[PDB]
């Protein structure tokens, strides 16, 4: 799956090294985990827990806190912030 | 992307 990411999005990524404007979903997962885990935002002692009101990514998400147990809920986060192209 | 105990365990060689 090719996508496009919308602006705050690419921001993001390109934050985290990503140099290019079109992105597979798997790539898109694995710098937004890299962003999660170099920005501390998952909780020490409950780590499917990320915290994110302070950061960016609350704003890109539009939620304070999520957990990595909801997926759908996740992705729909995703594709809200992006284009998919194939 | 499939083990959810823990951000690390998600992201792990994925």
């Amino acid at each position: 799956t090719l996508v496009r990411p919308k602006p705050l999005l690419l921001k993001l990524l390109k934050s985290v090294g990503a140099q290019k404007d079109t992105y597979t979903m798997k790539e898109v997962l694995f710098y937004l985990g890299q962003y999660i885990m170099t920005k501390r935002l998952y909780d020490e002692k409950q780590q499917h827990i990320v915290y994110c009101s302070n950061d960016l990514l609350g704003d890109l998400f539009g939620v304070p806190s999520f957990s990595v147990k909801e997926h759908r809920k996740i992705y729909t986060m995703i594709y809200r912030n992006l284009v998919v192209v194939n | 992307f499939s083990d959810s105990s823990s951000v690390p365990n998600f992201f792990r060689n994925c």
